[PDB]
């Protein structure tokens, strides 16, 4: 009450910003903040004197300079990158066929956080994580499985290495940053979509050499590794290549889960075909079988994205309706995408 | 094509010009025209234009309902008498009927109050039984009973979308959205077309909305005729309320067809499958009887401990555990302790009596008293019981047969829901006239007659409870009185569907906030939930009195209110400072499964310091859970390490370990803060299998 018109004239009339630095551990801060201005700061109030903690920023007075207050700022491309938020509409139910894949994956998405107690009640303690992979170029089906994980605790993806090859080390850091700030999202998940690190080979910008990339992925797990982390940030991984990861990967985590992806058969195709054509109204000729019963090695995409091709014509003309004269023919497009493209 | 042949057209008033081209522009009319309909600025003229002129009136409709109109789109229909599966159909028919047929009900629906909107909806009634395509135009079609032989006329194939689909979003908004009174003919038509139709329990929520005699008896002819049978038997029983077992077991007393639904639909068939059961697909170990009743020692925790032991249903074990653990105990909790062999054992007729006989007539006053009270605990439909407790109630000011009089009316109370029994309560009438000192005489007095009186129809402001408000504004002492009779009054006041109730004991009660608190109770109970959000922003005026305990159950009223639409009641309550709010937010997560933002929110409500907001978290934190679990357990040892708080750990143990018999005794637990007197019936909220 009082307080709150003494201390105004103290912090008065203006109090600048600072930069946390390190502490004499009587409690004395000194900061390096511009230009590498010091100071010494034992006061007794909003202070939490320890967890304020070296490399963080201060406010300070002008006469003379002590800190008064201090806030967590970002924003930063640090948080920005992680989130927000999102938890798109798709489901598990989509995709069918594939539950034996998911009904395993189904309790390492469903024990940590839900349905915890069998868990302990075994007390064996699996939280392992997961690993995932599959051909040709898969994980967008897994990400049909991920949108479905977006039921439960809270989720980033990330692609590749690719924010530390743009520079030359740089360290993990800004991996080190999105793995330890999962913890301060914890509990949470984190997935890293197809790595490229030594499948794919030369970089963008400037970098170099292999070991620094090879020890950015080495450090990538020996982090995670990790000395010592209980913090999850339940870690889904993904590459469709396994030959060029490191085998090293799978024994530390996720040791017990890298999910195989079978290519879809033909009652599969059938499964997955008919909730696209659901919005779209086929015309009295169109069929899903006899199409997909003759066409061999598709992909879930493509049977997806056949459905396109008659998006144009039909809707060339402005018709609500799917035309199988034009969608077998307009199918050869697609299938001059995949014969010759 | 261009405008220019087919745009003059509008230009002359000779009548073959029209005739001819108010069929040429039907043909055009699958699009409408080629565009949005410009011809309007110069065929607006023609509207003071007089053989078919209801083709005019086609055309007419068509472009002003092509453009926009509220009143003037339909009048042309509604002169035009509709005349003269297709593209064409859909249009005029589904969107443009659909819209402007919609306006024309919401306008004469709201401004009238004819026969032509009847016909008009039976019209579009019967194209959208041919569009087949339900939910919006039902939806439509609730707010012009209309609704009734809407249901019938439109209910012959179709059964699942209408009743699945239609059923499900219009229970679910009338119950949410809608108010009352369309509501008993959502019940009573839904009773037609539900019994013309299978699998009952759609008929059965429909008696735990309606609550009618009839509709038991109907489903009973009909559900013996389809011969599962005694699992109808088990949610049956846990579906009715305390009236119509007791007309059940009456008018089934006098017919009863193959005695098995006097046997099922009273009492002790819902039980019997279940203990056994009970003892053999499960499995329960020994460490939480020798681990979490380890838990130390002080007469307290430990008399918590037995009634967290006693409270474990693998056997009746803890019941049988030898002697010197309720000598150890003292009068309340000796209480507690005497009611614990009922706790243990919920069934086991036979074996009540002869495991209560030896804590019969005992010694101790809190034994036999209690132990009577165990008896009320075990069952409901022994009734034998009520004589060695009943004969001896009578004590004049505060004798021994007065606390036999707590356990016995109260386990009374827990025994038998009749059409009104009367017998019971001119028994009440010495007790209430007793009227001791001791509070939980006129507490299970209220609570009991209540229970009695819960479901009665749209409840009484008869001289029971009309006698107990004059008795109760008789004597201005011991205010928990004065919270605990009004329990009982709203008590009988649930039941209620239009009660005027709240404004009769306004008349008669309303005075100093003992009775202004009795008017927020009847406010609180007389008001159960629909969508009547008025008297949720009086909740939010009246929420800030400056009497901050008809705060506490007025706004303690929400869980009763939102419990459907239940993403609602997430509230800002914890952000408000009148720290029993905080308290009544508290009350409102409750005991069902509880989401992650529910524990999210005692986060927070976990950590406090008050001993009895402490003392109030972990029970309804351990209700919404029936490590994990015990995560937050371990984490209020992490809090402590008072007494108070330590009892309520051990009460928060012990929880981890609208049917209004589960809505009235944690309402009684609301006045917690206060004597183990008061917690010798804290063991009397028997809402769990």
């Amino acid at each position: 009450e009082e307080e709150r018109s003494k201390v105004d004239d103290l912090r008065g009339t203006p109090m600048s910003v600072g930069t946390l630095e390190e502490i004499i551990d009587d409690n004395h801060a000194i900061v390096s903040t511009s230009v590498g201005s010091e100071h010494y700061v034992s006061i007794l109030s909003f202070v939490d004197k320890d967890l304020l903690e070296p490399g963080c920023s201060v406010l300070l007075n002008h006469k003379v300079h002590a800190v008064i207050g201090v806030l967590m700022d970002d924003t930063d491309p640090l948080v920005t990158v992680m989130k927000v938020e999102k938890a798109p509409q798709e489901t598990y139910a989509d995709i069918g066929g594939l539950d034996n894949q998911i009904q395993e994956i189904k309790e390492s998405v469903e024990l940590p956080l839900t349905h915890p107690e069998y868990y302990e009640e075994m007390g064996i303690k699996p939280p392992k994580g997961v690993i995932l992979y599959g051909p040709p170029g898969t994980g967008k089906t897994l990400l049909a499985k991920a949108v479905a994980n977006q039921t439960s605790a809270t989720f980033l993806r990330v692609v590749g290495s690719e924010l530390i090859q743009k520079y030359l080390g740089d360290g993990p850091k800004l991996v080190r940053e999105l793995f330890r700030v999962a913890e301060e999202h914890a509990p949470s998940i984190v997935f890293i979509d197809e790595i490229d690190a030594i499948g794919t080979k030369r970089y963008d910008s400037n970098s170099g050499g292999e070991r620094e990339i090879q020890r950015t992925m080495l450090e990538l797990l020996n982090q995670l590794d990790g000395f010592d982390s209980r913090g999850d940030v339940k870690v889904i991984m993904a590459t469709n290549r396994i030959e060029t990861l490191d085998p090293a990967l799978i024994r530390p985590g996720r040791i017990d889960r890298k999910i195989e992806f079978p290519l879809p058969d033909e009652k599969t195709k059938k499964r997955i075909f008919q909730i696209h054509t659901s919005r779209m109204t086929l015309a009295d000729d169109v069929t899903l079988d006899d199409l997909i019963m003759a066409k061999d090695d598709l992909s879930g995409a493509d049977i997806k994205a056949i459905c396109t091709e008659a998006g144009l014509m039909a809707l060339r003309e402005r018709r609500m309706k799917v035309t199988n004269e034009d969608f077998k023919k307009s199918k050869e497009n697609v299938l001059y995408k995949k014969q010759e493209g | 094509r261009d405008k220019a042949p087919v745009q003059p057209q509008q230009s002359p008033a000779a009548a073959p010009g029209g005739t001819d081209e108010k069929p040429s522009g039907k043909e055009r009319r699958d699009a409408g025209d080629k565009d949005k309909e410009q011809e309007l600025s110069e065929e607006d003229k023609q509207l003071q234009d007089e053989l078919y002129r209801p083709a005019l009136e086609e055309l007419r409709r068509q472009i002003r309902s092509s453009t926009t109109s509220m009143t003037s789109v339909p009048k042309p229909l509604k002169f035009l008498r509709p005349h003269y599966n297709k593209r064409f159909a859909a249009d005029i028919i589904s969107v443009l009927a659909m819209t402007m047929s919609g306006e024309r009900e919401c306008l004469k629906y709201r401004l009238v109050g004819a026969g032509e909107v009847a016909k008009e909806w039976q019209e579009l009634d019967d194209a959208e039984k041919v569009q087949r395509e339900p939910l919006l135009t039902l939806v439509k079609e609730i707010v012009p009973l209309l609704m009734e032989i809407e249901q019938v006329d439109m209910l012959e194939k179709d059964i699942d979308e209408n009743a699945y689909a239609k059923v499900c979003l219009y229970l679910t908004s009338c119950v949410n959205y809608v108010p009352e009174p369309e509501n008993s003919a959502l019940l009573r038509c839904a009773l037609g077309v539900f019994r013309k139709f299978s699998r009952f329990p759609e008929a059965l929520r429909l008696a735990l909305m309606l609550n009618d005699m009839e509709l038991v008896e109907d489903i009973f002819t009909s559900c013996k005729d389809v011969v599962m049978l005694g699992r109808h038997g088990v949610f049956l029983e846990l579906s009715e309320d305390v009236e119509e077992y007791e007309d059940l077991t009456e008018i089934m007393s006098n017919v009863q067809l193959n005695s098995n639904f006097l046997a099922l639909a009273r009492e002790l068939d819902i039980m019997e499958p279940k203990v056994p059961d009970d003892i053999y697909k499960t499995h329960l170990e020994n460490n939480r009887f020798g681990g979490s009743g380890s838990q130390v020692d002080s007469a307290r925790m430990n008399l918590a401990s037995s009634f967290v032991n006693g409270f474990v249903n693998q056997d009746k074990l803890l019941t049988d555990d030898g002697n010197k653990w309720l000598y150890k105990n003292k009068d309340h909790g000796m209480l507690s302790a005497a009611a614990s062999l009922g706790m243990i054992l919920l069934w086991d007729v036979d074996g009540g009596l002869t495991q209560i006989d030896k804590y019969l007539y005992s010694s101790e006053d809190y034994i036999k008293s209690g132990a009577l009270l165990a008896c009320g605990i075990v069952n409901s439909g022994v009734r034998n019981e009520c004589d060695p407790a009943l004969a001896l109630l009578s004590d004049y000011v505060l004798h021994n047969s007065n606390t036999m009089r707590l356990g016995s009316i109260f386990g009374l109370g827990l025994a038998y829901a009749g059409s009104n029994r009367e017998d019971v309560l001119t028994l009440l009438l010495p007790v209430m006239g007793d009227s001791k000192s001791s509070m939980e005489v006129a507490g299970v007095t209220a609570l009991a007659c209540g229970m009695i009186a819960v479901g009665s129809c749209n409840g009484d402001v008869t001289s029971t409870i009309l006698q107990t408000i004059m008795e109760k504004s008789e004597t201005e002492l011991k205010d928990t009185y004065a919270r605990w009779l009004p329990l009982g009054l709203g008590l009988n006041h649930l039941g209620k569907g239009e009660a005027i109730e709240a404004i009769l004991a306004a008349l008669e009660v309303v005075s100093e906030p003992f009775r202004s608190f009795a008017n927020t109770l009847v406010d609180v109970c007389a008001y159960a939930g629909s969508g009547n959000v008025l008297k949720v922003q009086q909740l939010l005026h009246i929420c800030s009195e400056h009497f901050d305990s008809k705060e506490k159950e007025e706004d303690k009223d929400k869980k009763e209110k939102k419990d459907k639409d239940k993403k609602e009641a997430p509230a800002d309550m914890g952000a408000h400072q009148g720290v029993a709010v905080l308290g009544i937010a508290l009350i409102a997560m409750g005991e069902e499964i509880g989401a992650e933002m529910a524990l999210r929110t005692f986060g927070h409500l976990l950590r406090y310091g008050e001993p009895t907001l402490r003392r109030a978290v972990p029970l309804a934190l351990a209700l919404i859970s029936v490590s994990h679990d015990a995560d937050p357990e371990v984490s209020y040892n992490s809090i402590f390490a008072a007494r108070l708080a330590a009892m309520l750990r051990q009460l928060a143990q012990y929880h981890a370990k609208k049917g209004t018999l589960t809505l009235c005794p944690y309402h009684s637990d609301r006045q917690l803060m206060s004597q183990v007197a008061v917690a010798g019936l804290l063991t009397v909220l028997v809402s769990f299998l």
